[PDB]
RNA sequence: UGAACUAUGCCUGGGCAGGGCGAAGCCAGGGGAAACUCUGGUGGAGGCCCGCCGCGGUCCUGACGUGCAAAUCGGUCGUCC
RNA sequence: CGGGCGCAGAUCUUGGUGGUAGUAGCAAAUAUUCAAACGAGAGCUUUGAAGGCCGAAGUGGAGAAGGGUUCCAUGUGAACAGCAGUUGAACAUGGGUGAGCCGGUCCUAAGGGACGGGCCUACGCCGUUCGGAGGGGAGGGCCCCGCUCGACCGAAAGGGAGUCGGGUCCAGAUCCCCGAGCCCGGAGCGGCGGAGACGGGCGCCGCGAGGCGCCCAGUGCGGUGACGCAAACGAACCCGGAGAUGCCGGCGGGUGCCCCGGGAAAGAGUUCUCUUUUCUUUGUGAAGGGCAGGGCGCCCUGGAACGGGUUCGCCCCGAGAGAGGGGCCCGCGCCCUGGAAAGCGCCGCGCUUCUGGCGGCGUCCGGUGAGCUCUCGUCGGCCCUUGAAAAUCCGGGGGAGAAGGUGUAAAUCUCGCGCCGGGCCGUACCCAUAUCCGCAGCAGGUCUCCAAGGUGAACAGCCUCUGGCGUGUUGGAACAAGGCAGAGUAAGGGAAGUCGGCAAGUCAGAUCCGUAACUUCGGGAUAAGGAUUGGCUCUAAGGGCU
RNA sequence: UAGCAGCCAGCUUAGAACUGUCGCGGACCAGGGGAAUCCGACUGUUUAAUUAAAACAAAGCAUCGCGAAGGCCCUCGGCGGGUGUUGACGCGAUGUGAUUUCUGCCCAGUGCUCUGAAUGUCAAAGU
RNA sequence: UAGUGACGCGCAUGAAUGGAUGAACGAGAUUCCCACUGUCCCUACCUGCUAUCUAGCGAAACCACAGCCAAGGGAACGGGC
RNA sequence: AGGCGGGCUUCUGGCGUCAAGCGCCCCGCGGGGCGCGACCCGCCCCGGGGACAGCGUCAGGUGGGGAGUUUGACUGG
RNA sequence: CGUGAGCUGGGUUUAGACCGUCGUGAGACAGGUUAGUUUUACCCUACUGAUGUGAGCCGUUGUUGCAAUAGUAAUCCCGCU
RNA sequence: UUCUGGGUCGGGGUGUCGUGCGUGGCAGAGCAGCGCUGCGAUCCAUUGAAAGUCAGCCCUCGAUCCAAGUUUUG
RNA sequence: AACUCUUAGCGGUGGAUCACUCGGCUCGUGCGUCGAUGAAGAACGCAGCUAGCUGCGAGAACUAAUGUGAAUUGCAGGACACACAUUGAUCAUCGACCUUUCGAACGCACAUUGCGGCCCCGGGUCCAUCCCGGGGCCACGCCUGUCUGAGGGUCGCC
């Protein structure tokens, strides 16, 4: 059993100075520092709990160099509302546009 | 530390080049008048700051 | 001229073995005419308990007392979500 | 004639030197020992062997602050290192820190602090998002763009795009060398390829494959759906997401470590007797492609009571369970490209400053665990505690605009690849019983990461492997008194000692029994008071898979 | 069909025999106990370098000021600044000190406070 | 002469300058009992590090001069007379 | 300083962004501009106080919050 | 009022704190109560022991002794007759 | 410092603890394989055996060594 | 014998005394001049061998010029110095020239050699974008003038 160590100046175990273990080629375990975990954006309704989905779950700077179509799905609200709360909206649409051509 | 500015390194570089021993050919020049730097000083015994 | 010590507050980070008693909630089996009760298990609450690192510094009025030290050392001891 | 004109004292001032005095002292953390080499010189340096300690909350390996050359090689032994020295953190002579992807730089947190204004006789001070005619970027060819704008400083542990594997030095290293990548910025030709590009409807040449004219299309496509396809125009303006959320507990997936099974391979150890034995080594980076595994109040069909599903706990269902079939997300796990050529292990040959090079073989097959950490998820608990801002990035809404008229054009979130660039500063070492602070090599103080085997509930104590060290500013010979400590031990008595059970002595883990007065009904409680405990040989019960 | 066969896998619990010198948490680790009185409820805090306590804090209780041109307080000063990103379930100022059970009499003194130009004392300015 | 339970014309108790009580809690003060023990009767023995001796190294406080006593006188307790 | 003075939104956790329309005018079927839409006039942006708060300066009261100082002597201590 | 570089700090006798009485208050108590650093000898004598010293040397060295002088130690009770 | 004398080992005595290693057993709770064999705390015999015993115990005369020369004194 | 004390000689320790003085102190006299044309102060750097001090500023232990007329010096050594006659060693004076960074310090800031903007020039780019290098600039307050504006504030003419 080896006991290894840090590989940067910073010693502390903030939130930016996670690490990992790996083998490398050279029969060796040294830490390797990975990335935060990203996070699926949210519905724009405020009202789902859950996340959205067909959409990656990286760091913001990552989704500049990310496709569109890995950052949307192919839907009117598409990215930014879920599913669900889509269909709600263009039903609460049609039925009070309606509303006000019966007061007419 | 080794965290230092570019200031901070430039003037720990003026003190370690005056901290060098007399020329010994100043010694003959003055004929042992000035034998020995009298502003030598030591990192564990005076400190610069 | 000073908050590099310390007192209080703010911002942003880090850290706190292993065990014990074991509360609400829930399941099951019995007692009832209803009010409602009893047993086992589950659950894991707390400025809770024993306790390591930590953080403190009781007693010996120990050591030391031109000392290791212009306040330290040893056993013991307080606390440790 | 003019004075700084006469010393034994003032715990007088400064400098020097005695008695005490070869005296006190060089006594915290278990340890040294034999031989040899170098040398004028060895208890103390170096090498080898023996015997030991630190025992993974280390006397180990690396950092932050701080130090500032203390780092490394050679030389010297005057001074210093409170004995010595052939030694050093001493002295002397040389050498040493290499970055687009480590951090600073960038962002605002607390807060500091300009601007307007006010105030102060004044140097100046108050005040900080408010307050002035505070707008000097964007677009249409001269129009109109801006309330959230109030400068700016402020984190080497917060936010923050992108570097990893192997090798190399006397000292350097994610920076050098080799190999493999990545990110950001840059383009009227931005250099190519692909996308945008799918063609139809009327007549003829025509018994044909095709060719002639007009007209009309074409800012992609598939799936019931979740959503998927390499791309897939789009301003002002608006909306939203990520950045960006506490502490605690339970569980599950994955790595690392440990452990077990190969009567596995390669070396080594042991053999007086036994031991198919004991010990060591058995590998894969970032990025990309694929697949396990985990998660999902995601979709479609359908419809539930004899309610069912389900967790360790919960929780879930007509606002639609169970079941069947799908979608998406996380994949740091496995296979492949990298990639074995390299790295380790073993063997052979050549060679002794080109020599300091070339070859051979191997790098294997499985298991699980109340195991320990790290990590990703998930379900909860607690709060009269709700547990950050900003830079930056993205999606949608919006349809102002641009594009060409029959094969292309506008536009392309590289959309397959190619081209160029990435400046400045820090980078050595110590990080503590001798590189920091305490006048010092001071038993003090000083922020973190990694962390093995056995006993055990344990990161307790005791022992061992990796690693480190010579017992902590000295050796030798004695074992008087008197001390400090070992919490040394003791006949008979058992607090008569003493201000006082001060001191230390009894008790102590765990299992099975048994536990009062009192009480705020929580407790008291490990109350009190008993029994059991080793070793060995068995028996019984508690699982998984086909 | 009161389920069986094959294979694999650990770690615990209970009982029994035998056995050593009745020794067995064998080192290590590791609460002496009981009956009462005083004080503080408890946890926490405190005189760095002689006092760790009965002192301070505390929750509970009670009183007091104030509706913003305000209460409390700061500044040499701006009608500047703190509570205040606040609004009486709030902020500021005090005493007591959990819970239980109670908190008696005295407003003459001192102090606070209210009433008022309806009468004494009573500055500057004005008459 | 302590401790506890009572007695109360209480020098000088007394009700949020809070009275009384109090389970649990305490390195707070105090008394008794069981167990235990060198606290004691009454000391003895062993061990480690020192003291001791030695090689090397090597201070300081202090110091009018100094250092045997009895009595006397004396500034009423001399070391000196 | 977003509608002051004088003569058109209550059923839902949608949507609302520089004007559609009409009238008129100016240029090369293609552009541009103006007015109505969006009423007219005006003296302060809109409200709440208002010669009272407040400011400057004298005067009286209060003022251990703070400043300065004092707090005799003799004496069988 | 022998005896703290002999000890023990219980008391008294600093600073913390509680009560009673007193003072408008800060504070007082010769009243009660609790917790509160006890430093240094290596110098000179004294004393306790331990080497050695008349040095003038035909004296050096050894054995067996004498003794001045100083210290001086025994005490009390019971049983039988 | 040689009628010899003095050491170091050994032997014996003494005493302390307490029945050594190995070997043998049809002793052994048992248990697992093919009467036999293996595992198995302990027990029994050898075995009052083993170990250590003057360094401050006692006696030998067995073994093998040793004998030199500091300073000063009439 | 030693040891202790006293006296003297010599030798140590120590530094007094005396003599010396490129220093101070005091008085008097003549001048009486800093800075955005970047001061005082500070930082860093500069010599063949150079630590300090002094002197200088990347032209850095000094350049040009003038006067002086043979040296500098520790060892070197080498002089576009010397037989000056290839108009000059050194020193003095100092009318030319030069003078890094911080600093009133001035693009914004500074525990940062951090972060910017405008104009011009050369190169890479040659399709004027971008990259590198060089130079000139960009603080606050205020005065005169120019330019560009604002308000029915007061008017004139329509
Ligand atoms: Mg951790
Ligand atoms: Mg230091
Ligand atoms: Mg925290
Ligand atoms: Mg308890
Ligand atoms: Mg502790
Ligand atoms: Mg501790
Ligand atoms: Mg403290
Ligand atoms: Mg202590
Ligand atoms: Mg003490
Ligand atoms: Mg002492
Ligand atoms: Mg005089
Ligand atoms: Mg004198
Ligand atoms: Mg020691
Ligand atoms: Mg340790
Ligand atoms: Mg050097
Ligand atoms: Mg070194
Ligand atoms: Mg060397
Ligand atoms: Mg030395
Ligand atoms: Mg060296
Ligand atoms: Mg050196
Ligand atoms: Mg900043
Ligand atoms: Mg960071
Ligand atoms: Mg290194
Ligand atoms: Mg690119
Ligand atoms: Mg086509
Ligand atoms: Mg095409
Ligand atoms: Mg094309
Ligand atoms: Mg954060
Ligand atoms: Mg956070
Ligand atoms: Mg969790
Ligand atoms: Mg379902
Ligand atoms: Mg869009
Ligand atoms: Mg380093
Ligand atoms: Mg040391
Ligand atoms: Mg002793
Ligand atoms: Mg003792
Ligand atoms: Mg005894
Ligand atoms: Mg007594
Ligand atoms: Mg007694
Ligand atoms: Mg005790
Ligand atoms: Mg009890
Ligand atoms: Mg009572
Ligand atoms: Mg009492
Ligand atoms: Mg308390
Ligand atoms: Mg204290
Ligand atoms: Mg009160
Ligand atoms: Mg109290
Ligand atoms: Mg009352
Ligand atoms: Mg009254
Ligand atoms: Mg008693
Ligand atoms: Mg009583
Ligand atoms: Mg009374
Ligand atoms: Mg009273
Ligand atoms: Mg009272
Ligand atoms: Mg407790
Ligand atoms: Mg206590
Ligand atoms: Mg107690
Ligand atoms: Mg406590
Ligand atoms: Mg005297
Ligand atoms: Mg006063
Ligand atoms: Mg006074
Ligand atoms: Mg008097
Ligand atoms: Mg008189
Ligand atoms: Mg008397
Ligand atoms: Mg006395
Ligand atoms: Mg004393
Ligand atoms: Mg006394
Ligand atoms: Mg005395
Ligand atoms: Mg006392
Ligand atoms: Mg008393
Ligand atoms: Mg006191
Ligand atoms: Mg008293
Ligand atoms: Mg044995
Ligand atoms: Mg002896
Ligand atoms: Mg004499
Ligand atoms: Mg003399
Ligand atoms: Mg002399
Ligand atoms: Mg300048
Ligand atoms: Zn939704």
């Amino acid at each position: 059993v080896q006991r290894l160590t840090y590989r940067r100046r910073l010693s502390y175990n903030t939130a930016s100075n996670k690490t990992r273990l790996s083998r490398t080629p050279g029969n060796r375990i040294v830490y390797l520092y990975t990335k935060k975990t990203g996070k699926s954006p949210k519905s724009a309704c405020g009202i789902c709990p859950g996340r959205l989905r067909g959409i990656r779950a990286v760091r913001p700077q990552v989704l500049m160099r990310l496709s569109k179509t890995k950052k949307h799905v192919s839907r009117a609200y598409g990215g930014s509302m879920c599913a669900k709360c889509v269909r709600d909206r263009i039903k609460r649409a049609f039925l009070i546009e309606e509303q006000k051509i019966v007061v007419k | 530390a080794s965290h230092k500015t570019f200031r901070i390194k430039r003037f720990l570089a003026k003190k370690q080049k005056q901290n060098r021993p007399i020329p010994q050919w100043i010694r003959m020049k003055t004929g042992n008048k000035i034998r020995y730097n009298s502003k030598r000083r030591h990192w564990r015994r005076t400190k610069l700051g």
